């Protein structure tokens, strides 16, 4: 039934072309149309363009009609959008919608994709650099001591964090990634854990940062 | 152009295109669209009726034969089925403008058709344009696009006249 | 009252027993606004007041003249004759109405064009 | 010989739409500005149920008519129903006055 | 050009409080066919989005009744009843029927309506970092109502702006309660310049602003 | 068809038939009684204008500038001189609407012999068939009765074209 | 004729005369002055609006809530947007009649030219005559007059059909 | 007067103090015919004309 495939996370430089393709089955392609909604990060919604598979009717948004280049694949049931050039302002997640083909009819975004994020900023991949917190002044020993790690200096967003062994499950509160200034990330996951527990508990954070596969596992030491 | 065509499902105004290659049916996009941006707005500005503000108006006899409550007792029936009738009017009206731009769309189309091809065609049929020569796939969009050139494929055209001439 | 100073007088003159009464009872009315003074003086022929209804959050509404039962349905409208969950932009049922309800024409069809004449082979 | 033709479009949309020349013209793309669909049962407004006075007539409910004083200290409602033609009450021999004011 | 103005773009609600969000819009937004285009849209934090009311009046097939779009003229309106838990989220309005498809600015709902509560910590960098050259410090908000404390930070008794960066979680499923990590970082020079690193939290819950020194050595 | 007839006076659209045998003009009575049915129709529906009651109205300035008077007076002088200039914009209306209905029911009559026909006569003159073969008087009343058919003179009327072809 | 004259800047309704001496452009006298008088005539009598009389009307609630201030208010508020409304259909209507009005005038006069002419000339193009014969100068006067007489150029034509028949 | 027998009364209500004074104080006029009299008679609230 529902299946819009985007395509996988791109990574590129100002001034590149880019290619994201939204594969769609599980319900019939009857000439239905597609268009491309672009999220900027955690802002809002604007629509891109719009193609009949139909036809070749393009309505690409005055905003951005130059760059801009959207197809379709009928036989493959494919829609793919091509931004000439790139900007760090471009710099978003794009998305899929399935829409009606015929201008005399109207407009049904019934299905929708899965977010191809695609980065534009001048900076090559980096490994992230992990290091821990400690409960220095014990913090709320009372309540819960708090221990984190800190994920920087990293340059594709993709990352995931394993609390030891993945088998922390409470307490875990990974926060979204901040881009440092100068073109770099950094995430910050910290538990929360009773100060009772300092030496029985084990602290690990295992991370990998997916495009770079900087599979690796931090120590958390409970420096007061 | 007397008959309606129901394989131009995309938009109104349309071409049938037939090459040595095959036959379609492909709508002319910056007229469908125009259009229907012209007629929306038409849908939607009549729409704006701006009945007269709720004046907050009643009275009665007030067991004074305080006819006040009979003058606005008319006033407001008055007010209707004039306004009534007066809306009617204007649907009507909007309803034949939107006919007859329509049937004027059509005719532009034919005209830019004409004004393109010239003397390299026949006018035949309802609205049909037989080629003398033969116009390729990308020769059938130059002609849609508006980009037909006349001269390329003149003289050809001219001796086929000729033969059956 | 306020302004309503009515002296007003009976009139000894009606029709045949209505529900096996001849004579008539003509009732009156008057919104009263607070901190003002009502002096009935009357010497025969008066029904004076006993009870009378404070207004209280003054809302809109109407009244309604129809014969029909209560639904268990929030619906965003009511008309004598039923009630409309739509959105086009005007009505024929009845004029009086609920709040939320399209405006009232009298025509008995009202389409506006905005597509060419269907005439199929 | 090769050729293109003109043409508009067609579907099977049995709307009829009047126009000052002609009427019951049938149109392939039509918006309704009217509409007749009402349920028939008086339902609610927005969850705020009306004063429905059974029989007993609008004056009968203020001028406290014995017969129908079940309705004296109902909560706010929304809207009022009177039924037409008030029977149970009469109201007694009497000519309300400003009724509709 | 449309333009689509969204006017509760923050809605706290309580569970079980039917609240209603206002689509209005700069011209009537009917099309051809006949019908108005409002489909209204829900994108659960996350998650892709998601449509709800197909035109101006049709539920879709997977969406709860509580979930209900109205209005017929420019200004149009989305009341769910029971205002639950997944309910919560970022909505859009629909493109209008103008080409310039116009999905509008967004509204965020909160799953109730409690006090706040938070546990402030702050986190010393560890030596291992303060060897590679970066030297940042990050203060700790557990739980409370709002998303924003205004954690501002005081070196040596001189509020930082700029070198700070705040992340923000979402309303924790259990219990509305959102997280905060402000982060500053600076180079090994300021770390070693000033010993001294106090914070600021302010909120509601607190009627006294939180200050944590963390000087440099303990 | 540009031009009226005058022998025609048994009813509005007619056929002239001509055979080897003569010359007549006989109406199309389905026509002639449906299209009369629908124009009387309008006509009785139309007079139906429902004036506003008669309310008993009438008030004077009563010597203390009671406008009520010049009030109910414009408001009557309004409501006509308003309704007038609408009813007469309504005979206008239904005027062109008979007329237009008219020429759409010449124009189904043509249709209706042109499909019955087909290419068994030729088009020429103002709304005139020349049958290549001989329609009897039976034939003649089957193409009126709608009961013409094609296949029987198919044949030689096709000879008769390939004649003068 | 779907073309409009510009060398036709002295009337109207008009004719280009040619003959082997040359070509001109004169316009028909009576038809251009005779509807010139007719559309003045529409003009200034559609100007006559004839505005109810200033009856000084003007009333107030009277602070004991007199709406004889917002009755009357609506009244004049409700006799306009509704005369004027109306105003802009009689506008419109005077508009197309005046249009179609020009239209039956260039029908009118083509028939003229087709009645004198008859079988001495082709109609040929929009609205043009093609003379068998040679009309002179006098002769283009005579047809544009209403004076021109078909047998005395009767033969010469006869005979040029006959060579091109 | 003539026949603006105008009985009037005050009313002790009005809202906040606007421009300092929470209270009202609606004013009249009548066009006098010549030869006419204007009775007023008032024991309170009257702001009377010179
Ligand atoms: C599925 C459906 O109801 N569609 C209707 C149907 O009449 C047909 O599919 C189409 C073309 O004839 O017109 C429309």
């Amino acid at each position: 039934q529902v299946q819009l495939v985007q395509s996988g996370a791109e990574v590129k430089k100002p001034g590149a072309s880019v290619k994201v393709s939204c594969k769609a089955s599980g319900y019939s392609f009857s000439s239905y149309g597609i268009s491309w909604v672009r999220q900027a990060p955690g802002q809002g919604l604007e629509w891109m363009g719009w193609i009949s598979a139909y036809n070749g009717n393009t309505n690409y948004a005055q905003k951005l009609q130059g760059r801009v280049t959207m197809t379709t694949d009928t036989s493959t049931s494919t829609a793919y959008m091509e931004l000439r050039s790139l900007r760090s302002d471009d710099t978003a997640v794009f998305y899929c919608a399935r829409d009606r083909p015929h201008i005399l009819t109207g407009f049904d975004f019934d299905y929708w994709g899965q977010g191809t994020l695609v980065t534009v900023s001048s900076a090559s991949t980096k490994g992230p650099s992990v290091f821990p917190l400690a409960p220095s002044s014990k913090s709320t020993s009372g309540g819960t001591a708090a221990l984190g790690c800190l994920v920087k200096d990293y340059f594709p967003e993709p990352v995931t964090v394993s609390w030891n062994s993945g088998a922390l499950t409470s307490g875990v509160h990974t926060f979204p990634a901040v881009l440092q200034s100068s073109g770099l990330y950094s995430l910050s996951s910290v538990v929360t854990v009773p100060s009772s527990s300092l030496g029985t508990q084990t602290y690990i954070c295992n991370v990998n940062h997916k495009p770079s596969n900087t599979k690796v596992d931090k120590r958390v030491e409970p420096k007061s | 152009i007397e008959g309606g065509w129901t394989g131009m499902v995309d938009g109104w105004y349309g071409y049938h295109h037939q090459n040595e290659q095959g036959s379609g049916y492909a709508a002319d996009l910056k007229s469908t669209q125009n259009a229907i941006d012209g007629i929306t707005n038409k849908v939607n500005s009549v729409i704006e009726k701006m009945n007269t503000q709720f004046t907050a108006v009643g009275k009665e006899f007030n067991h004074l034969e305080k006819r006040i409550e009979n003058l606005n007792k008319k006033v407001d029936d008055g007010f209707l089925d004039i306004w009534t009738y007066n809306a009617e009017l204007l649907v009507l009206l909007e309803n034949e403008r939107t006919l007859d731009y329509h049937d004027s769309n059509v005719k532009n189309l034919y005209e830019k058709v004409r004004s393109q091809l010239k003397n390299n065609a026949k006018e035949i049929g309802n609205g049909c344009f037989e080629f003398y020569h033969k116009c390729d796939n990308t020769c059938m969009e130059s002609v849609k696009n508006g980009t037909y050139d006349y001269p390329k494929y003149s003289e050809e055209a001219k001796l086929n006249r000729e033969e059956i001439d | 009252t306020s302004t309503l100073n009515q002296r007003l007088v009976p009139r000894i003159a009606t029709r045949s027993k209505v529900n096996g009464q001849s004579g008539r009872m003509e009732f009156f009315w008057t919104i009263l606004k607070p901190n003002d003074a009502i002096n009935f003086e009357s010497n025969g022929n008066f029904i004076a007041p006993e009870y009378a209804y404070k207004i209280v959050k003054k809302g809109d509404s109407t009244i309604m003249k129809s014969e029909l039962e209560y639904g268990n349905c929030n619906t965003t409208c009511q008309t004598p004759k039923g009630a409309i969950n739509t959105s086009l932009p005007f009505q024929n049922i009845h004029p009086i109405t609920i709040g939320k309800c399209p405006k009232y024409v009298k025509s008995t069809k009202l389409r506006l064009a905005t597509g060419l004449r269907n005439v199929p082979s | 010989g090769d050729t293109l033709c003109i043409g508009y479009h067609a579907n099977n949309s049995t709307d009829t739409v009047d126009t000052v020349l002609e009427k019951n013209v049938t149109v392939t793309h039509s918006v309704n500005l009217l509409e007749d669909k009402h349920n028939g049962k008086l339902c609610d407004l927005d969850g705020v149920k009306p004063l429905i006075l059974r029989d007993c007539s609008v004056a009968g409910w203020l001028l406290g008519n014995p017969m129908c004083d079940e309705f004296i200290n109902v909560p706010e409602w929304s809207y009022i129903v009177e039924k037409a033609n008030p029977v149970n009450d009469l109201c007694y021999p009497g000519d309300f006055n400003d009724y509709e004011e | 050009d449309v333009v689509m103005t969204q006017s509760p773009v923050s809605l706290p609600v309580t569970l079980g409080q039917p609240a209603s969000i206002s689509c209005r819009s700069s011209q009537g937004l009917v099309y051809i066919d006949g019908n108005t285009y409002l489909n209204w849209f829900q994108q659960r934090p996350g998650q892709s989005p998601r449509r709800l009311i197909y035109n101006v009046f049709t539920r879709d097939s997977g969406v709860p009744d509580r979930f209900s779009g109205s209005g017929s003229g420019t200004d149009f309106t989305l009341k769910i009843t029971t205002v639950e838990a997944e309910d919560v989220g970022v909505y859009y309005c629909m493109q209008g029927t103008h080409w310039p498809y116009t999905f509008g600015q967004g509204t965020k709902l909160e799953i109730k309506r409690t006090v706040a509560a938070p546990s402030v910590f702050i986190f010393p960098p560890s030596d291992e970092q303060l060897k590679s050259g970066t030297a940042s410090v990050v203060c700790l908000l557990n739980n409370f109502y709002p998303r924003e404390a205004k954690v501002q930070w005081k070196v040596d008794n001189a509020l930082q702006s700029g070198n700070s960066q705040e992340s923000v979680t979402e309303q924790d499923s259990k219990d509305s309660t959102y997280s905060l990590s402000s982060t500053l970082t600076l180079s090994k020079a300021d770390y070693e310049k000033h010993k001294v690193y106090a914070c600021e939290v302010t909120h509601q819950g607190l009627s006294s602003p939180v200050t944590k020194s963390f000087n440099r050595g303990e």
